């Protein structure tokens, strides 16, 4: 990934072992000048002026701190899920557009065509893989 | 002062250190953790952030004056 | 699935501590594991039974093991009044020589257990005499459980796994139940108290050995098939009757004497032997109502959906719908279990206040550690099986019961109007908790302002009337069976209320426990148990009624019974789960019977001693209950051991110590809650990571702290092991050291 | 995983979607109300579980509901 | 005469019960297998 | 008394007060006696704060009373 | 339904009259 | 369904089920639950409005 | 006082049985 | 009646208590009153009158006048209660005057309160004193 590394000292809160392992999250962001942000494992680190790159450990840490990068409106955060293949998925945002938007081409996922009251009762799907809340 | 008194300072000793703990693990994570990020949007004294991550019941500072209470009254 | 636990998909794909901790609290819920079906459900809880029933006949073994080879019961045979009985040995390698020498007691060789159980004067009773005796009994209950492991293994076979139909063939299994498992059992009781028991207590050695020979009764069966049965009632034992000496010894099998023995204090062997008969017949009659294969008899089924009588048309039995209960009984375990821990609750209760009262086994009234143990054993095991009756209750509202399939019946009524009874049982709650604290209040600042003349003193004056009804003359009340003109003391046709006698002389002694003089202080303490079970009904009673839905959450039945809350929102819902009503009910139902036995036994150790003034004068306030209870008989509890030395009560200071740190070892697992430990596990796992050569090694599973309910889960377990330790400690310990 | 499911009686005002800390939902085309959106959960795998978005959610007696499930590395919020 | 049996059954029920038990335990719940 | 009270407070939570208000209200409302101030359990921050109030005023209260008698009778 | 409630009060009438009966029992004005 | 009638929720799982609210507005685009409902109860998360279908209301006039 | 050595022995011969009986019951409750 | 309940006048620790009366109040004779008060209890063995509750008109101090009395007082409180709620939930803001009391309301609602039993058999005949169950929230059985 292209971005500058946010200018701070390090921390005990940053990646653990978790990242070499199994699963290692980044976000990159482009500021307009260098300007001081709190990083999501805690500390004060600068932003570049231009495009960035900080590693997290968890996906929550960049919406975290692209919540916080809504404030220096700063909306171009991108968020990327790297597994220790070396293979780098695109999540955050998934379809380009951030989801609080409609965009066309989104599928209704885990809708139900009913009100929650109009759920089986427990004993109605006893012994079978079903639950009340699946459909 | 003899031994008793030594036992009896290194339990002031331990519950003191305790009593450090809890309010200075509130005071230094009151705005974040590894499991909370976002804790300082939450405020300083809010009950949880609901079931998940395992569960996250008394995480805020004020939680941390609650549990930290306690131990200053056993020390 | 592809690894531990097997019967949780869910559980072997979590990469975490908590993998382990949910597959052991998982483990008996057999329903949740993964591709239960119902027949297969029935299949492997009939066959866990018997293995459960084997350890019960284990265990019974081991008491007789253990007595046989380390006890002295055939030294406690020639004085049951004065030897102490020997549980077992002690092999510790801990002790201290002084130790050794405290636990050295009871006339044994090293150091020994003294045994609370009673096992020495039930098994005395019932015809027991040497350590053979003692030993053949256990090692036949090691080939009865054998017995009982093998069938439990051979049912899980595949010709031999029973069909879904033989297991809801109900109408069956009651008719065996009462009929033979209820009324053989009793008859063959019965039949071991003439046969042996009796003749033992009348002196004559009767075993394998001579029971074919000799014959109960002098006259045979003769009097049996001529209906001439008075002949079995003549003779009985005399006042003077030596327990197991030939002296004073009477001919009878089958007396209805009523009271007590003189010499062991208990009651008489031939009016037990009768009675076991007559329950017997009982049983067996009532073994033959339900139709079965043979055309004659009862259907439940039928019973429950009838709307006729003769003719007239009814919503059901006693104009009750009870259409749907026979199914909602039969098809859900939840429900027979939870209805039967009731009644085996409402059992054990009721066996705990009558084996004090009218105690069976001989010369057991008088071994008072024994008498303590045994009342708060059943009353904690009582609270205990009526808790799990409730818990059961609201398994079944989530899980089994569909409305669909009892509609409009009796339970669907129930609820309907749910807000009515739990309103209702808080109104009783919130009635008996004011009025009697508040009189307790007034008793204590009046006794502590110097006037106790002032206490507001209330006489139990309807419990008086019943015990004066029962022809207790200390009252002067002169009513039914007090009043020896009335026509329930005559009883006018007949007469024939020939166990009136010997119940009169019992209960005009004033030397036994057989209806206690009540007064005053009689009167709060039963108050504050009547707020005692009501409040855990209430609490009980509304988690099963809420157990669906409420109001914050009104589809609780989509979630189940166990689990953490429903989120920060909505005002916040902690402990919104059915499972939260056992929780905060185990609390209550501990409660209730630390004020039951705490009762007993301030007012048993004031009878002990001759002292009923004590508790008579002192309990109507609660710093007599403090002080004179709770400070004043754990004074040499607390010497047990101390900077001088050691006895033999040091077990039990010990115990009490370490009950007091369980108990609060529960309250931080109550008090403290999950996210504090999971941040603080976190940097534990950095330390971890970060530190040299214990970077070598690490886990293969996640730390995590305890979850929400596991936390709970621990947490009342501790608190009430803490709870059940300190209090086993403090009543064993201060009524043996008094009175050995 | 966890679970999360939207009912009928959703009125997208996109609530669930702005309290959401890790991108489960989003706001998918519909014509079932007058805002003419529901909210649909694609990353049910992210899901913590923390009931944010029922608190956010507005309609009485929740159009969103999580019902927790299977605890995962995600699920327990672990960065280790 | 049996009383030697207790210096056998004890450190028995109280070492080597414990250790068996808790090491197939432990390997068993750690193992992908089963 | 107060200590042992606190304890309520602590080991519980509010679903349970808030679910057995709801049958008290309906007995209110069945009565014509509702308020129009809604009767709501007391918040999971506040139950808290409550349970170590009554914690810490029940165990220092009886320290002190403790503490009281024994020294103006010994000393 | 049922506005006079005849099954419910003829056994709670026998429930109370059961009970008036054990209180004469009390007050010594049977026997 | 007229707006400033006293409508009563049938709706099982309401926090005002069985309760009177005054309607504000019903829509005609025919979607699923037209009628906005207000209260002068506040549920457990403080709102007192709520989308509702015509099945799930008895007038109270 | 007590029972033999022997006697001793023959019981912990039977318990063996309901401990192999015990084994063969909760491997098969297990599958 | 029952467990040894004689006379206070007659029980000699009864007697023995009444020597070493405490004053109560101020007045110098407030122990000595109280024990000629007291006389005419039933007292057990210990010196102190015990009370019968059972409504026998002997007794009919112990438990039955302050019974009424206390039926009295608490209906009155009650009934006043009920009647200043429903008094205000009409008048347009209804949550404000709980906290802040309308004096010009609840005062005469407390004048009027004395007649309360009157007032709820009213009530309860005229079919205005509860609500019915199809009227009032319940929640998903
Ligand atoms: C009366 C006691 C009792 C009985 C009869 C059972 C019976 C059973 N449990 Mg169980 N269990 C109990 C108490 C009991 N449990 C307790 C107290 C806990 C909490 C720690 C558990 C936790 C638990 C778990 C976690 C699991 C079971 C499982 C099982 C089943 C397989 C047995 C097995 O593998 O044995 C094996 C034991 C031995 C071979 C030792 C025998 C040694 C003798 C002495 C020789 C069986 C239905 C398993 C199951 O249902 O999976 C199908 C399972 O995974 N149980
Ligand atoms: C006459 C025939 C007969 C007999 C004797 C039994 C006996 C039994 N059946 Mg069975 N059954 C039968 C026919 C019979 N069944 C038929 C025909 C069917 C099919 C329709 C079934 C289907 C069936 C199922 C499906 C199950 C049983 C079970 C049981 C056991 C019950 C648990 C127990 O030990 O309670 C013992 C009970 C008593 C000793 C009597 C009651 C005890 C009272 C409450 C105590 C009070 C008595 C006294 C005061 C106490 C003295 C105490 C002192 C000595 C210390 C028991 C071994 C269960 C079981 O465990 O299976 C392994 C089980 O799940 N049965
Ligand atoms: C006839 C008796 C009986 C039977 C057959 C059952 C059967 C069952 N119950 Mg149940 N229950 C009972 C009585 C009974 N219960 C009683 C008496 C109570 C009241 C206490 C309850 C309360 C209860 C609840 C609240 C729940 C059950 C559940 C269950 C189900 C699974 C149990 C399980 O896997 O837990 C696994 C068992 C364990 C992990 C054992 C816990 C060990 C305890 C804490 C004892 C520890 C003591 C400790 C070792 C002492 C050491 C002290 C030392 C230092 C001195 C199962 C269907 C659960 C379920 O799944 O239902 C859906 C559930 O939620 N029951
Ligand atoms: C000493 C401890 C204690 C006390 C007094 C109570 C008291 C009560 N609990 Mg309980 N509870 C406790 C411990 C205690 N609990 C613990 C440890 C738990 C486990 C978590 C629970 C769990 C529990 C549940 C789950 C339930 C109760 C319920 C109840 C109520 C029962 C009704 C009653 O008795 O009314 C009598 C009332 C009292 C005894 C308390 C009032 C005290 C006096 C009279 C008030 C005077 C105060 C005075 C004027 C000072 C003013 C203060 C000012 C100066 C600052 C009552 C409020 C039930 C309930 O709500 O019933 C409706 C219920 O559902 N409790
Ligand atoms: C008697 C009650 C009790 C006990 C024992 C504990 C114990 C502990 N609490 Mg605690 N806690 C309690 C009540 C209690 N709490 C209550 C009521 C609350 C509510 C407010 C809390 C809230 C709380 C917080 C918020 C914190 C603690 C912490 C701690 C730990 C202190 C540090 C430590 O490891 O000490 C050493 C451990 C002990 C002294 C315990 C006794 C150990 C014995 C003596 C040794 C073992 C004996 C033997 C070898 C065992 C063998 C058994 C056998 C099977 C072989 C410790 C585990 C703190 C912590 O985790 O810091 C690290 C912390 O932050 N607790
Ligand atoms: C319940 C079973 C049990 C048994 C039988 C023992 C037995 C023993 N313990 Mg132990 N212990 C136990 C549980 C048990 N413990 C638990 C649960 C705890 C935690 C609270 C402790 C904590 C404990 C401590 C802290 C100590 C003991 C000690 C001892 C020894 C007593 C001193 C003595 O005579 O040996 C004298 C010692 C010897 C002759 C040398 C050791 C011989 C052993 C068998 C080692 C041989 C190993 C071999 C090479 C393989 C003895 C071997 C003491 C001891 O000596 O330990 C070494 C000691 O310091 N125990
Ligand atoms: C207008 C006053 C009023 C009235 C008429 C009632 C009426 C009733 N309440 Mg109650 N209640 C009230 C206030 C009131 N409540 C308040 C303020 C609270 C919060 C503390 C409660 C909490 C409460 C509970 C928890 C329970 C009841 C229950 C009940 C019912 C049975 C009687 C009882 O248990 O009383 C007991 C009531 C109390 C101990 C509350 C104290 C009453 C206060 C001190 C008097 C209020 C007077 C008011 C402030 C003065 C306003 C006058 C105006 C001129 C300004 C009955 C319908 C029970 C029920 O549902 O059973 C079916 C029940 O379980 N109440
Ligand atoms: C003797 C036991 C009485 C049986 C009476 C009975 O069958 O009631 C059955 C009938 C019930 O009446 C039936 O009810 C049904 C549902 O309510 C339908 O309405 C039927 O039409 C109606 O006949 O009871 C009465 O007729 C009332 C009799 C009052 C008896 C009180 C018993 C008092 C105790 C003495
Ligand atoms: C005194 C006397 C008498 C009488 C007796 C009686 C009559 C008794 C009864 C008793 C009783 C009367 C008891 C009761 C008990 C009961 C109970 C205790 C119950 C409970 C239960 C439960 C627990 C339930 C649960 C549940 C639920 C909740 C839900 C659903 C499911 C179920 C159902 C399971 C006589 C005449 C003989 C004579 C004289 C003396
Ligand atoms: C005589 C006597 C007695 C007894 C008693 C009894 C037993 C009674 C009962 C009674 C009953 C069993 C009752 C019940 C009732 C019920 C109901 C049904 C109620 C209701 C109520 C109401 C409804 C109320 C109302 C009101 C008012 C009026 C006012 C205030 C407000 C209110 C609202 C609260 C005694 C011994 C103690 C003492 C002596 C004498
Ligand atoms: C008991 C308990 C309650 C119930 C307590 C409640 C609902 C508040 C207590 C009731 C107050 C004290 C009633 C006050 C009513 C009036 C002010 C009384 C006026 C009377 C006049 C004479 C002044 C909770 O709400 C709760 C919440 C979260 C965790 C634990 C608990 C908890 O343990
Ligand atoms: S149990 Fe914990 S996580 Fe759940 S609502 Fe309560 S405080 Fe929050
Ligand atoms: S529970 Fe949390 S992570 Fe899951 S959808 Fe809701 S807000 Fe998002």
């Amino acid at each position: 990934l292209s971005g500058k590394t946010p200018l701070f000292a390090g921390s005990t809160g940053g990646l653990l072992t978790k990242a070499v392992e199994e699963e290692k999250y980044a976000i990159t962001w482009t500021s307009p000048k260098a300007q001081v942000f709190e990083l999501p494992t805690g500390g004060a680190a600068t932003m570049h002026e231009g495009e960035n790159l900080l590693y997290i450990a968890r996906k929550e840490y960049g919406i975290a701190l692209g919540g916080q990068l809504r404030k220096f409106k700063i909306t171009n955060y991108k968020i990327y899920r790297i597994l220790p293949s070396g293979e780098t998925t695109f999540i955050h945002p998934a379809d380009g557009v951030f989801p609080e938007k409609v965009n066309a081409g989104r599928e209704k996922v885990r809708f139900n065509a009913r009100s929650i009251g109009e759920n089986p009762n427990p004993s109605q799907v006893k012994f079978s893989g079903k639950a009340t809340y699946d459909a | 002062l003899g031994t008793a008194d030594f036992l009896i300072h290194h339990i002031h000793a331990f519950t003191i250190h305790v009593t450090v703990l809890i309010l200075l693990k509130g005071v230094l994570f009151a705005r974040s953790s590894r499991l909370i990020p976002d804790k300082a949007n939450l405020g300083f004294r809010f009950p949880c952030d609901g079931p998940g991550r395992g569960g996250t019941c008394q995480v805020s500072g004020w939680d941390h004056v609650f549990l930290g209470l306690f131990w200053m009254y056993n020390s | 699935a592809t690894k531990f636990p097997k019967f949780s998909q869910d559980l072997a794909q979590d990469p975490t501590t908590r993998r382990i901790w949910y597959a052991m609290a998982m483990g008996n819920d057999f329903e949740s594991h993964d591709g239960m079906t119902e027949e297969n459900l029935y299949q492997k809880i009939f066959a866990t039974h018997f293995g459960h029933l084997a350890i019960i006949f284990l265990w019974a073994s081991s008491l007789l093991f253990h007595v046989a080879w380390q006890g002295n019961f055939e030294q406690w045979i020639k004085d049951p009044l004065h030897v102490r009985p020997i549980a077992h040995a002690i092999w510790d390698p801990h002790f201290g020589k002084p130790a050794i020498e405290a636990f050295t007691q009871a006339g044994a060789n090293g150091p020994v257990n003294i045994a609370y159980s009673g096992v020495y004067h039930w098994w005395y009773t019932i015809g027991m005499r040497t350590n053979t005796e003692l030993y053949t009994g256990s090692v036949f209950l090691l080939l009865f459980a054998s017995l009982f492991l093998f069938a439990g293994w051979l049912h899980l076979q595949p010709k031999f796994r029973p069909s879904l139909a033989w297991f809801k063939s109900a109408e069956s299994r009651l008719n065996h139940h009462l009929a033979g498992l209820f009324g053989v059992s009793s008859l063959a009781w019965a039949g071991h108290l003439i046969h042996v028991a009796i003749p033992e207590s009348r002196g004559q050695h009767v075993g394998w050995d001579n029971f074919l020979s000799t014959a109960p009764h002098p006259a045979g069966l003769q009097p049996f098939f001529t209906g001439n049965w008075g002949v079995y009632a003549q003779n009985p034992d005399t006042a003077g009757h030596i327990f197991s000496t030939s002296q004073g010894a009477g001919t009878a099998i089958l007396t209805f004497l009523g009271g007590f023995h003189p010499q062991t204090e208990s009651l008489w062997l031939t009016d037990m032997a009768h009675h076991h008969l007559a329950i017997a017949v009982l049983f067996i009659v009532a073994g033959h109502m339900y139709r079965t294969n043979f055309g004659i008899g009862h259907s439940i089924k039928e019973m429950m959906n009838a709307k006729t009588f003769f003719g007239k048309p009814v919503e059901g039995p006693f104009n009750m719908p009870h259409q749907g209960i026979y199914d909602t009984y039969n098809n859900s375990l939840h429900f027979q279990l939870g209805w039967h821990l009731a009644c085996l609750g409402v059992v054990t209760s009721w066996v705990a206040q009558h084996m004090y009262s009218l105690p069976s086994y001989a010369f057991i009234a008088k071994d008072y550690t024994t008498q303590a143990a045994l009342y708060t054993h059943h009353q904690y095991i009582a609270i205990f099986l009526m808790v799990g009756a409730f818990a059961h209750g609201a398994i079944f509202l989530v899980r089994d019961y569909d409305p669909e399939q009892n509609k409009g019946n009796v339970l669907e009524r129930v609820l309907q109007h749910k807000e009515a009874i739990i309103s209702h049982l808080s109104w009783v709650s919130l009635f008996l908790g004011f009025h009697t604290l508040g009189l307790y209040v007034h008793n204590d600042v009046v006794v502590a302002f110097g006037t106790p003349e002032k206490q507001i003193l209330i006489e139990p004056v309807f419990a008086q009337f019943i015990q004066a009804a029962h022809g207790k003359v200390l009252y002067g009340l002169d009513t039914l069976l007090s009043n020896p003109d009335s026509v329930a003391y005559t009883a006018y046709p007949n007469y024939a209320n020939v166990w009136l006698p010997g119940w009169l002389d019992a209960i005009n002694s004033g030397t036994n426990s057989l209806f206690l003089t009540i007064g005053p202080g009689d009167f709060l303490v039963h108050h504050a148990i009547a707020l005692g079970l009501h409040t855990t009904t209430l609490i009980l009673v509304k988690g099963a009624l809420d157990a669906r839905g409420s109001k914050l959450m009104p589809d609780k039945k989509d979630f189940g019974y166990a689990f953490p809350c429903d989120g920060p929102g909505r005002g916040g819902t902690c402990d919104i789960s059915a499972w939260d009503s056992f929780y905060l009910s185990l609390f209550w139902a501990l409660n209730t019977v630390g004020w039951v036995t705490f009762y007993w036994h301030w007012k048993h150790l004031g009878i002990w001693q001759g002292n009923v003034a004590q508790f008579n004068e002192n309990s109507t306030y609660l710093m007599g209950w403090f002080r004179d209870y709770l400070w004043a008989n754990s004074a040499q509890l607390i010497n047990g051991y101390n900077p001088y030395g050691v006895n033999n009560l040091s077990v039990w200071a010990w115990m009490f110590l370490f009950g007091h740190l369980v108990w609060a070892t529960g309250f931080m697992f109550l008090i403290s809650w999950r996210g504090y430990w999971q941040e603080l596990i976190e940097t534990l796992v950095w330390a971890h990571e970060r530190t040299p050569i214990a970077n070598l090694v690490r886990w293969k599973d996640k730390p995590v702290a305890l979850s929400i309910v596991q936390a709970r889960v621990v947490g009342l377990a501790h608190f009430t092991v803490g709870y059940v330790l300190t209090y086993a400690a403090f009543l064993i310990a201060s009524t043996a050291g008094k009175f050995g | 995983s966890h679970t999360v499911k939207i009912y009928d009686t959703c009125i997208g005002c996109t609530q669930c979607v702005r309290a959401c800390p890790t991108d489960v939902l989003e706001m998918v085309p519909w014509d079932g109300c007058k805002a003419a959106q529901v909210a649909s959960s694609p990353r049910t795998e992210d899901c913590v579980g923390c009931k944010r978005c029922e608190t956010a959610c507005p309609t009485d007696f929740l159009s969103i509901r999580v019902y927790l499930g299977a605890e995962t590395t995600r699920s327990m919020g672990l960065a280790y | 005469d049996a009383s030697f049996l207790s210096s056998i059954f004890v450190p028995v029920i109280g070492w080597v019960v414990p250790i068996a038990t808790f090491s197939f335990l432990f390997l068993y719940i750690e193992r992908e297998d089963v | 008394f107060v200590w042992a009270f606190s304890l309520m407070f602590l080991f519980s939570g509010r679903g349970y007060w808030q679910e057995l208000i709801e049958s008290i209200v309906w007995a209110h409302n069945k009565l014509k006696v509702a308020p129009a101030i809604q009767p709501r359990a007391l918040s999971i921050t506040q139950g808290r704060a409550v349970g170590v109030a009554h914690y810490l005023l029940g165990g220092i209260a009886t320290t002190w009373a403790f503490f009281h008698a024994h020294i103006l009778s010994v000393g | 339904a049922k506005p006079p409630y005849t099954f419910r009060t003829g056994w709670a009438l026998l429930l109370l009259a059961v009970n008036f009966l054990v209180a004469a029992y009390y007050f010594h004005i049977i026997q | 369904v007229q707006r400033g009638s006293k409508v009563r929720i049938l709706r099982p799982e309401s926090y005002w089920f069985q309760d009177v609210g005054t309607v504000a507005s019903v829509d005609q685009s025919g979607i699923k639950y037209p009628v906005i409902v207000r209260f002068d109860k506040v549920n457990y998360a403080g709102i007192n409005t709520n989308n509702f279908a015509v099945d799930e209301l008895i007038e109270v006039e | 006082s007590s029972i033999s050595d022997t006697q001793v022995y023959i019981a912990l011969v039977v318990a063996l049985i309901p401990g192999l009986l015990a084994w063969r019951l909760a491997t098969e409750l297990y599958k | 009646l029952g467990a040894d309940l004689t006379p206070c006048a007659e029980n000699p620790a009864f007697q023995a208590l009444a020597k070493n009366a405490r004053n109560t109040t101020a007045d110098p004779q407030s122990g000595q009153k109280r024990f000629e008060r007291y006389s005419q209890a039933l007292c057990g063995p210990e010196g102190y009158p015990h009370l019968i509750v059972d409504g026998r008109l002997d007794r009919a101090g112990d438990f039955l006048i302050p019974s009424i009395l206390f039926l009295y007082i608490a209906g009155w409180i009650g009934w006043v209660g009920r009647a200043y709620l429903q008094a205000i939930k009409k008048d347009s803001d209804t949550e404000q005057k709980e906290i802040q009391l309308d004096l010009g309301i609840a005062l005469p609602i407390i004048a009027t309160g004395f007649a309360w039993p009157a007032a709820a058999v009213k009530e309860l005949l005229s079919g205005e004193l509860t609500a019915k169950d199809s009227e009032i929230t319940v929640s998903p059985r």
